[PDB]
């Protein structure tokens, strides 16, 4: 289109997130033993996230380079497709396994704490991780290597065999796109709108006096949930917004120039998303007063 | 008519401390500056114990250097094995405080107290199998200090207003009370052999006593600040105290003085437990920097760290034996290392 | 120009 | 005190099925484990079952495996057995034995009285020796002999003494070598090496007379001695 | 009170005063030779190598 | 291994779940603790909640709480070392009677006994073991101060003291001293109760004061300030 060498943008935003995660991954191996209080497990498991999200992709960032080639054989793209595609499940899934533990502390204390032993007991923790790899093995073998169709350059396209009936193939994508923007989107946004409301609420039901001390803190505290709550309510949706009205528009007429601007600005919605990975260390690690040393 | 009196008293502390001073000629460290250093020592954790889920006071070391007892805040007592690791025993308490504990030297009985200002004896080998309360004894009016066995009929106990007694288990009376302290007793360290023990107050001042009679015999004041710790040589002759100036210091039975200084200018931190290990060349020490350090005896030096702790030590123990040491820290955990 | 979704799986994407 | 009782008798025709229990009285059911041992009429003595606390350890015997079965329950302090089918060589005699385990333990200390029922590799314990006359007073030299050395890893041997008056349940006199019980005098002592051991005494009782076992705790199927009879003429 | 505690000061002084004291150079030497006496039996000194060791 | 090496290790593990067991049951229990100068009325205070043995223990429970209540007034002893046991109190309930004012008691020479009282607050308070602890505050009897103020000014004691002879301005006077007499001002805070032989009063302000208190540490334990 009219804009050409884009990983200007991609070089400088993976920079970033690499310094943020290693220097939080530095932080908490030079913390002290588990003494850590309630959440810091899965704030390292969300750092660790964000490194193997992060690591991989200046290959791609130099692809446009080296454009309409891969020199690394199909199995690493293999491999590097699985890495990438399990992570994003992965921070869904560690960001509404972050907000229950505080859901559950800080809704009734008396009635609470009786399944802080049973559920956050080592027990949600390993099947949260394990689920992005149980949903994201259907792609185990999916996206061998070919000449597109007529230009013999090599790339690792996601494998169109899918040996069956000829609606069932297809069938088979649409499956795969709906379930996982569905997945996602509709119950977690949910689970992170009404507990982050139930904690408002009780909030605002315990500090009932604007003391002079407690207007600040309040202010703050409300801005902490206002700020946490609207970043993964605004700026996650758009990949699986472009992707799901490239659907829509497939099914519908929707003319050729409206192609071309789909086409053109998918690449955009890409850096949108890497930027609530890149920007969740500096909102959770860089609030904490300890700041961890 | 207490003006004259404390006049006298004044000339006689000046005449016999003159006489202290006239005594000395020359120090240890120029007569045994030609002893062969020892050299760096190096330890490890060759063993942890976990299972305790607070604080942990004080521990002591079996006659046989096998067994092991340890107390904690939470209202239990756990009887431990030094070498598989296994738990033998649980005692649930009464009173949930305590602050010190003892170990008989028949291997039969226990004892603990601490703010209750109560002492409780236990009894181990019993027809039934289950740990009883045998005698309860009462009658100070102050928080114990620290509780030792002489035998398996009588008990001495240090207490905290200004007395130290001495008890007997035949009869839940008193055989005789110990008077003279201002301050409040810290520590109460028997001797090798069963005769002598001194007791340190909280006045910068030692007392060593005798079992029998029941009269100070000798009495000394050396240091700045509080006195936390006492313990003996292998044999009849020296002791050495730990303070909260952030220094150490030996003294003689027969030469009634000062002997060596310990100072090194980073220690800022205090003392909690001084123990000497066998064969009388090394003395170890628990600090409050976090840290235990260990010194050579007649040479002013150090050896190592002792150390792979994150909080403050609070009991440290010595086997009989001499195979191995114990640190039992501010956390819930335990160390033996060799 | 009428190209066939060469960007569905080529270009930089993870769908 | 540390009395116990079992109830349960009688005669069954072969194929049937009963059920036998024991009874505690105050001393901690629930701390501590307990065996069963059988006793022929005229020969000696077999283990036949054992349950441990918390019922962790169900072991059995090789003889016995399928038709025998243990049960207990915390409360109420009592242990069961269950019958399905009897055969000639069931009857004898019934026992119930207490023994815990830690460090400074001595297990089999009480023993029972024990009930009547009619029914109308493995180490080997040599002791050749039978009967040996003996005078109203001198030094009587008992001796057995075993399959394996008994000697473990550890530093300790795990040989057993024992004693039975007539018309009287045994006690415990050795319950490790050169190692004295709780409630018999010091004129009884001990001494061995390797596989041979061998048990003296310095001076008799016309009380001492009786039958002398041995045991051995290494190889979970524990295998009795042979027994030696005093008459004392 | 106080008069009886200054009074029992002063006997525990006089008495105190009669004792005898021994040179200070005797005790390091008693030191010094208990030390080279039993320098061999401390393990903590000379490791064990391989079996003494319960550990 | 032996056979006995193997009981060894199932006994041991029994220990082990009978501990673990225990610590759980008697984790969930709050710890409260009292202070005062003696002739307090505490033993009254005590008593209201409630419908040689230097340590005293109590339990009551109410609507499905816990309370461990406690008492340090039986030692007559130096207080710097035996203090640093109860670090982990929730909250301490100091109490202080003020119509004591006049009526000098220990020593005529001496000053009286509020001088003592703010003292014995201050170095309460300012401890460094008890950084992280609220302070709860009340007044034991007002009644008897009501009657005496209208005959005595409050300025006998207070040569600073400027208000009238009304009880409103004078008591806001003397919270203000007891308010700024600490010097360590967001962790903490205190809130100042009057109970005066009334019921059903002051087991509700224990419950909203410990409620608070638990939950500002569950705030700052979980990372949100």
């Amino acid at each position: 289109s009219s804009g050409a060498l884009i990983p200007a943008i991609y070089m400088l935003v993976f920079l970033l997130g690499t310094t943020g995660n290693g220097l939080v991954l530095w932080t908490v191996f030079r913390s002290s033993r588990e003494k850590r209080r309630s959440a810091d497990i899965f704030i390292a498991s969300l750092a660790v996230a964000d490194l193997t999200f992060v690591v991989t992709l200046p290959l791609w960032a130099t692809y446009t380079y080296r454009d309409y080639d891969w020199p690394f054989g199909t199995f690493f793209c293999k491999l590097s497709s699985y890495l990438i595609f399990v992570n994003m499940y992965a921070s869904v899934f560690c960001l509404t396994g972050l907000s229950f533990d505080r859901y559950l502390a800080i809704v009734r204390p008396v009635a609470n704490a009786r399944l802080r032993l049973r559920v956050s007991g080592a027990v949600a923790t390993a099947v949260l991780w394990v689920l992005a790899a149980l949903l994201a093995m259907p792609v185990m073998v999916l996206r061998t290597t070919g000449d597109l169709e007529n230009t013999t350059k090599v790339q690792c396209y996601m494998d169109y065999s899918m040996v069956a009936t000829v609606s069932s193939e297809w069938a088979w994508e649409v499956g795969l796109g709906v379930s996982s923007t569905t997945v996602g989107f509709v119950v977690p946004f949910t689970i992170m709108l009404t507990c982050y409301f139930f904690i408002a609420q009780t909030i605002a039901g315990h500090f009932r006096k604007e003391r002079i001390e407690g207007l600040r803190k309040r202010r703050r505290l409300l801005s902490i949930i206002v700020v946490l709550v609207v970043t993964f309510a605004l700026c996650w949706m758009p990949y699986h917004l472009v992707k799901t009205l490239y659907m829509l528009g497939s099914l519908l007429h929707w003319p050729c120039d409206f192609d071309l601007f789909l086409m053109n600005i998918f690449p955009y919605c890409t850096c949108i998303s890497y930027v609530n990975s890149c920007l969740n260390p500096f909102l959770y690690a860089f609030f904490d007063p300890r700041f961890r040393q | 008519e207490l003006d004259q009196l404390r006049q006298e008293a004044e000339q006689l502390k000046n005449q016999i401390r003159d006489a202290r001073k006239a005594c000395a000629d020359a120090t240890l460290s120029q007569i045994t500056n030609n002893i062969d250093p020892v050299g760096r020592i190096q330890m490890r954790t060759r063993r942890t114990l976990r299972g305790h889920l607070a604080k942990i006071y004080a521990m002591h070391w079996g006659t046989d250097s096998r067994l092991l007892v340890s107390a904690s805040q939470d209202g239990k007592l756990i009887i431990w094995d030094s070498y598989t690791t296994n738990k033998v025993h649980a005692i649930p308490l009464r009173s949930s405080w305590v602050m010190t504990c003892a170990y008989a030297p028949s291997g039969n009985y226990v004892a603990c107290g601490g703010l209750d200002n109560i002492c409780s004896i236990y009894n181990l080998k019993t027809r039934e199998g289950n740990v009883r309360v045998s005698r309860e004894l009462a009658g100070h009016t102050g928080y114990l200090s620290c509780c030792r066995f002489l035998d398996d009929n009588q008990i001495v106990t240090s207490s905290g207003d200004t007395t130290c007694a001495l008890w007997d288990i035949e009869t839940g009376q008193q055989t005789t009370t110990f008077t003279g302290h201002t301050g409040d007793v810290m520590s109460l360290s028997l001797a090798p052999d069963t005769r002598l023990f001194v007791s340190g107050a909280c006045d910068a001042s030692a007392k060593l006593w005798d079992v029998r009679e029941g009269m100070c015999r000798q009495t000394f004041t050396g240091h700045e600040s509080d006195i936390n710790a006492i313990c003996f040589f292998p044999n009849g002759n020296a002791f050495a105290t730990g303070s909260d100036d952030a220094t150490c210091r030996l003294f003689d039975l027969r030469a009634d003085q000062e002997l060596m200084t310990y100072s090194h200018d980073n220690i800022i931190c205090g003392i909690t437990s001084v123990s000497f290990s066998k064969s009388g060349r090394l003395l170890l020490a628990g600090y409050d920097d976090f840290n235990c350090n260990v010194w050579d005896a007649l040479k002013a030096d150090r050896a190592g760290v002792l150390a792979g702790h994150d909080n403050r030590v609070s009991c440290l123990g010595v086997t009989d034996d001499g195979m191995a040491v114990a640190t039992g820290s501010w956390d819930s955990f335990l160390k033996i290392w060799n | 120009l009428q190209r066939r979704c060469m960007p569905l799986h080529s270009r930089v994407p993870f769908p | 005190d540390v009395q116990l009782v079992e109830s349960g008798g009688g005669l069954v025709q072969p194929g049937g099925s009963r059920k036998l229990s024991c009874s505690a009285s105050g001393f901690a059911f629930s701390s501590f484990g307990m065996h069963w041992v059988r006793q022929a009429p005229e020969k000696g003595l077999e283990w036949v079952a054992y349950i441990s606390s918390g019922s962790g350890t169900i072991y059995y015997a090789d003889t016995v495996k399928g038709r025998f079965t243990i049960s207990r329950d915390d409360p109420k302090n009592t242990l069961f057995l269950q019958m399905t089918s009897l055969r000639s060589e069931d009857t004898a005699m019934y026992y119930c034995v207490r023994s815990i385990y830690y460090y400074g333990s001595s297990p089999f200390d009480f023993w029972g009285q024990g009930t009547t029922l009619t029914v109308s590799s493995d180490i080997v314990m040599t002791q050749a020796t039978s009967s040996v006359p003996v005078t109203p007073g001198e030094s009587v030299s008992i001796s057995c002999r075993s399959s394996k050395s008994l000697l473990h890893s550890n530093g300790n041997t795990y040989l057993y003494w024992f004693l039975q008056r007539p018309g009287q349940s045994p006690q415990l006199l050795i319950y490790r070598m050169s190692n004295l019980a709780s409630g018999v005098p010091d004129r009884f002592s001990g001494s061995g090496s390797g596989t041979a051991f061998t048990l003296t005494i310095s001076r008799l009782e016309a009380e001492d007379v009786g039958v002398y076992y041995c045991m051995q705790h290494l190889e979970y199927p524990l295998t009795f001695g042979a027994g030696t009879k005093l008459e004392l003429k | 009170a106080s008069i009886a505690q200054a009074r029992k000061l002063v006997e525990q002084l006089k008495m105190e005063a009669n004792i005898d004291r021994i040179k200070v150079s005797k005790a390091a030497a008693d030191l010094m030779a208990y030390c080279e006496a039993h320098a061999k039996e401390d393990p903590l000194l000379t490791p064990v190598p391989a079996s003494e060791n319960p550990f | 291994l032996s056979a006995e090496d193997k009981a060894a290790v199932e006994r041991s593990k029994m220990i082990d779940r009978n501990l673990r067991e225990d610590g759980e049951k008697a984790a969930r229990e709050v710890k409260l603790l009292l202070l005062g100068a003696g002739e307090s009325g505490k033993s009254t205070i005590v008593k209201q909640m409630k419908i040689t043995t230097g340590i005293v223990e109590t339990h009551f429970t109410f609507k499905d709480l816990h309370f461990k209540m406690f008492d340090v007034g039986g030692q007559r002893s130096e207080r710097k070392k035996w203090i640093h046991c109860f670090e982990g109190v929730t909250a301490i309930i100091f109490c202080v009677a003020l119509s004591d004012y006049d009526l000098v008691l220990a020593e005529d020479e001496e000053m009286n006994r509020m001088h003592e009282s703010m003292k014995l607050f201050d170095s309460i308070c300012n401890n460094k073991w008890f950084t992280d602890t609220s302070i709860i505050l009340f007044l034991n009897k007002k009644d008897l101060f009501e009657e005496k103020i209208k005959k005595s000014p409050l300025t006998i004691c207070y040569p600073e003291y400027a208000g009238s002879n009304t009880y409103e301005e004078a008591a806001a006077y003397i919270q203000c001293q007891f308010e700024d007499l600490n010097k360590r001002k967001d962790t903490k805070e205190i809130y100042t109760h009057f109970t005066c032989a009334t019921d059903t009063k002051n087991v509700q302000f224990v419950f909203d004061a410990v409620t608070d208190v638990i939950i500002k540490n569950n705030l700052k334990d979980c990372g949100l300030f």
